[PDB]
């Protein structure tokens, strides 16, 4: 089931959102997730984020763990 | 060097510390985060 994978991925991301802001909404987690399933390295992903969510100034350890959550969809 | 702070660390600090500068710097950092959130959330 390749949709349970997308859902787990997003779920693992807004989990990281609650660790960074205490907040948790699926629209944001999905916004980010769908900025990575096309890129190949966390720098290509970092650029996609900066367009929509540039003003967030996301810490590098955070956007890694998110990229880590997206690359898990490979297996 | 405050951007790299974890939320619960900003939270435990604001709720326990005494440092006048630090306390104020954690508030405005904790605020800045939920600020940009409220901004992006408005459009989406």
């Amino acid at each position: 089931h390749m949709s349970e994978a997308k859902a787990k991925a997003i779920g693992k991301v807004d989990d990281l959102l609650e660790l960074y802001m205490g907040i948790r909404d699926i629209d944001l987690a999905t916004t980010m997730f769908e900025a990575g399933k096309d890129k190949s390295n966390p720098d290509e992903f970092a650029v996609a984020l900066d367009e929509t969510l540039g003003d967030f100034a996301f810490p590098d350890e955070f956007l890694f763990d998110v990229w880590g959550a997206i690359s898990d969809m490979k297996q | 060097d405050l951007s790299k702070w974890k939320y619960a660390e900003l939270r435990d600090t604001i709720n326990t510390s005494c440092d006048i500068e630090l306390l104020a710097a954690c508030r405005e950092e904790f605020h800045r985060r939920l600020k940009v959130y409220h901004a992006w959330k408005s459009k989406n």
